């Protein structure tokens, strides 16, 4: 099997070989068969009686663990434990952010960029305005934005987008989300050996953490992101291994977490920082981004992007990065043997993510803005170090466009209103198309990559099958990064490939026919989109000829942005299976039951163009079920 | 019902009384008598645009539908709703194609009915100089005779060349809009067909000015959509053939404005219940500068 469809990623394969270096597909291969048990989720391991393995198929071998849970009790605890964890990241990540925005001040590092959004982000959390300075302003929402974490009185603060009657069902069906880190631990208590041994229920309180996730710690972590950075507009970069520049020092940011990828690119424009490294030898810095802090500072500033997750490796193999700075979350810890073959420094910076012989600089985020030009310096000093015998940049490289925030969107959108007729600001254009049927629904693509499938394949032909059937993609995430790879995210996109429709929605509205949404957490928006369109339309979201795709996903975070999407009431299609099939219980319940509950359910097709089919068939029938 | 299946709709109504009449010329005429319109040179304008073939006996009109049948497939995409309403279209024209073979004189004062090639070349000076700014074409009924003959008196103000189809016709006449091809305020008939003698005028727009060739018909549609400053206010109740005829305006890249409410589509299909914005409304849409 081939392991990419990307030119660049082969090339650097071919190059990792010769070098005799390991990759993750290597490592995938020693790996060979994985434990069966494990992949259909029917082991056991959460007390010290165990392990424990049933049989994946009923009626045959051993049926219940020592304690006596059953097969369909061991999976969904299993499940419910993958999303506690991926909330858990996404948690951290917001609740950084928030406390980011709690020490903001005029004269400091950390500033208040976007007034007008820090202000409807107030009225969202009651927090007053009018006569008021703009940093107390600041502070009291970022203290709303902490209390939604932990409180243990009262219940928390939700975005105006999300519609009532979703609001209302969640209460009936018992899922209403309470603070973020209660509903973690809430999921770690009943997953304890001899609590909870009922599959329904535990699915229920695991779509109950997952909401903690979607509308309370990635939406807050992407607005007060925007708050503090900036809210994104419509901008060009470049993305892919291309991007990196052999005369130059070359940074490359990976990780999630924003404040640090934001003091690095400012740290960049110092004019001691640029003259070192003129005087290193190099013509200049050279700041390129990975993954969703990749994602964070392309959306903001245009920050090349080098690759998606299982590039990582690759953009060491080219022998040009001179400085390799990591925060948290999907960093191959692999990274601190390979850049030994390498000059490569491989810097951790986040308590949190201590990675074996890596340099740790702490990120001080008490002054922000010195420790990103110490860690800065250090990358550029290591340019000296750099052997350009052992250099080879594949001269692959794509334009892409992004940007789009729900802010952006609307701004485009505002172009086909009718002055005479109005109004503008809103998400009616957009609402209009989609009940006219010019567009038959819109679709987000989000999720990682992983070694099971062709790498970015499956992003790829999900995105084409759906646009070229007028259906309106927004990506985020490694697969945005795809997307940008392929030279989707680009205006000539429209014409390339998208069917009649929505290529003339593009051409009306001068956007791509792939709408690049952010990072990972900022998910979020494209629930805070649709949320305004059923709000528009006076419907629940499960109602909207709307889906979500995970063509390629192998986190935890992914597992937590699946069932937070289907609790929402979007279909969801996961490109590889998790392990569940063990369970038939869970099974039916996610992908049969669920749709009783929360009016959508999970899909499992790991075959892109049949997801493609099955997506416009589920479609059609909502739209036929809602009359348009 | 939504929009693709309210077009849908339309354009089988429109085959459906294309065949009845059809049919009816058939059987009184003969296939071999002559079908004709008064002193054209482009013989069916829209069929002669989509194919290039003209039809000049009543056997071939017969063989037109297969045209109109062959345009409606009922898949809902965007382009088949635009050649659903090319459809209709067709099928308007084979209707009252039928009508002049049928009757000597098919058109009574105030209403002209077809519009012949010479008055198309004598509105093409002011057309391209600008002081023809744009097209109107109103059809239906207005809630009140005054507001219809505002609108109507409005547009005629600002030079533009307004058609009237249906009771708006009477409505303007009750309230003394005064009417002409010099006045610039044309009635083509009552019946909703009649819309079609305005499509002929930018289709031979594009066969006369524009220099294309018959049956090069993607490029009669952009021609049509980028130098031909047509749009439609439909006003009052609009039943499914109503929305079809749209549709083929759509699809000649006119934008379509009503008062009624419609699944809107943006810059295409435009719902405006003031009837004091409407003629803004309507430039603003058309891009019309006066
Ligand atoms: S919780 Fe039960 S099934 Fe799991 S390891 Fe312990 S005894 Fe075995």
């Amino acid at each position: 099997k081939a392991k990419s469809i990307d030119q660049a990623t082969l090339q650097l394969l071919d190059k990792a070989k010769q070098d005799g270096v390991e990759t993750v597909w290597d490592r995938k291969a020693d790996m060979k068969v994985q434990c069966g048990f494990g992949s259909a989720g029917v082991c056991c391991r959460n007390c010290s009686m165990g392990p424990c393995r049933v049989s994946p198929v009923p009626g045959k071998g051993v049926e219940r663990g020592i304690c006596g849970a059953t097969a369909d009790v061991i999976v969904s605890r299993n499940f419910a434990r993958m999303v506690a964890a991926g909330t858990a990241a996404h948690s951290d990540h917001g609740r950084s952010i928030a406390l980011s925005l709690y020490h903001t001040s005029k004269d400091g590092d950390i500033k208040v960029k976007d007034e007008n959004k820090l202000k409807e982000v107030a009225k969202s959390f009651n927090v007053e305005t009018e006569g008021r300075d703009i940093y107390d302003i600041a502070h009291d929402v970022a203290k709303e934005g902490l209390s939604n974490y932990g409180k243990q009185l009262g219940e928390v603060t939700l975005p105006p987008s999300l519609p009532e009657k979703r609001k209302e069902l969640w209460r009936k069906l018992g899922v209403y989300p309470r603070a973020v880190d209660r509903e973690i631990a809430a999921v770690m208590h009943s997953t304890h050996i001899g609590c909870n041994a009922d599959a329904e229920a535990m699915i229920k309180m695991s779509m109950r953490c997952s909401l903690t996730d979607g509308w309370m710690g990635s939406f807050m972590g992407t607005e007060f992101s925007d708050i503090m950075f900036g809210t994104p507009h419509s901008i060009d970069t470049e993305a892919n291994l291309g991007v990196l520049e052999k005369n130059s020092v070359n940074v490359v940011l990976h990780g999630h977490e924003p404040l640090l990828s934001e003091m690095v690119v400012e740290a960049a424009s110092d004019p001691e920082l640029v003259e070192l490294a003129k005087s290193v030898g190099a013509d200049g810095i050279n700041l390129c981004g990975m993954c969703c802090t990749g994602n964070e500072v392309s959306m903001r500033h245009g920050i090349k992007i080098a690759g998606n997750f299982m590039q990582q490796e690759l953009a060491v193999v080219t022998g040009a990065v001179d400085g390799l700075i990591v925060d948290v979350q999907c960093i191959m810890p692999a990274l601190a043997k390979l850049s030994k073959s390498y000059h490569t420094k491989f810097i951790t910076t986040s308590p949190k993510a201590h990675i074996t012989d890596s340099i740790y600089m702490e990120f001080d985020e008490e002054n922000p803005l010195d420790s990103a030009k110490k860690i800065l310096k250090e990358a550029i000093l290591n340019f000296k170090n750099r052997d350009q015998s052992k250099v080879m940049i594949p001269e692959l490289k794509c334009k892409a466009i992004l940007g789009y925030s729900v802010e952006e969107i609307i701004n485009k959108l505002d172009k086909v209103v009718n002055t005479q007729i109005g109004p503008m600001q809103t998400v009616k254009p957009l609402a209009d198309v989609l009940v006219s049927g010019v567009l038959r629904g819109a679709a987000a693509v989000v999720g990682c990559n992983n070694p099971k499938v062709v790498q970015d394949s499956a992003h790829i032909e999900t995105i084409k099958g759906l646009i070229k059937n007028d259906v309106i993609v927004v990506v985020t995430g490694c697969a945005a990064q795809a997307a940008a790879k392929y030279g989707l995210l680009q205006k000539e996109a429209a014409e390339k490939y998208a069917g009649p429709g929505l290529a003339t929605v593009c051409k009306l509205v001068d956007i791509p026919p792939v709408l690049h949404m952010g990072s990972c957490v900022d998910i979020s928006r494209i629930l805070d989109l649709v949320g305004r369109v059923a709000n528009l339309l006076g419907v629940d979201m499960s109602d909207l000829p709307v889906a979500g795709v995970a063509p390629e996903w192998m986190s935890e975070k992914a597992v937590a942005i699946g069932t937070y999407v289907v609790t929402s009431g979007i279909d969801t299609w996961l490109g590889v299976a998790p392990p569940v099939t063990g369970g038939p219980e869970v099974v039916d319940i996610l992908t049969n039951k669920m749709e009783d509950w929360v009016g959508a359910k999970f899909f499992i097709e790991t075959d892109p163009h049949k997801a493609v089919e099955q997506i416009v068939n589920r479609m059609n029938e909502k739209r036929k079920k809602l009359g348009i | 019902m939504n929009l693709f299946q309210t077009v849908f709709t339309g354009s089988k109504q429109a085959l459906a009384a294309a065949e009845g009449i059809v049919k009816q010329a058939v059987d009184e005429k003969g296939r071999d008598y002559k079908v004709a319109f008064p002193d054209t040179a482009y013989s069916l304008p829209v069929i002669f645009a989509a194919t290039g073939k003209k039809i000049t006996n009543v056997g071939e009109l017969e063989g037109a539908l297969d045209i109109v049948r062959s345009l409606i497939v009922e898949e809902e995409m965007l382009d088949k709703l635009l050649n659903s309403g090319l459809a209709t279209a067709v099928a308007a024209e084979i209707i009252e194609a039928a009508k002049y073979v049928l009757s000597d004189a098919p058109y009574a004062e105030p209403c002209v009915g077809f519009i012949s090639d010479p008055i198309i070349r004598s509105l093409g000076v002011p057309l391209v100089t600008g002081d023809i700014p744009g097209v109107a074409v109103i059809l239906g009924e207005c809630p009140d005779s005054e507001t219809a003959a505002k609108i109507i008196k409005d547009y005629q103000s600002k030079g533009l060349l307004t058609c009237l189809v249906g009771k708006v016709i009477d409505q303007a006449i009750e309230g003394k809009v005064k009417m002409g091809l010099d006045l610039r305020v044309i009635p083509l008939g009552y019946d909703v067909t009649s819309v079609i003698h305005v499509v002929t005028i930018a289709i031979r727009a594009a066969l006369i000015f524009g220099g294309i060739k018959g049956g090069q018909l993607n490029d009669i549609l952009k021609y049509t959509a980028e130098r031909v400053p047509a749009f439609v206010n439909a006003f009052g109740p609009l039943s499914e053939l109503v929305v079809s005829a749209g549709a083929g305006a759509i699809a000649l890249g006119f934008p379509v404005l009503t008062d009624q409410v419609v699944p809107e589509v943006p810059t295409l299909l435009l719902t405006q219940k003031d009837y004091d914005k409407m003629v803004k409304t309507s430039l603003e849409a058309r891009n019309i500068k006066i």
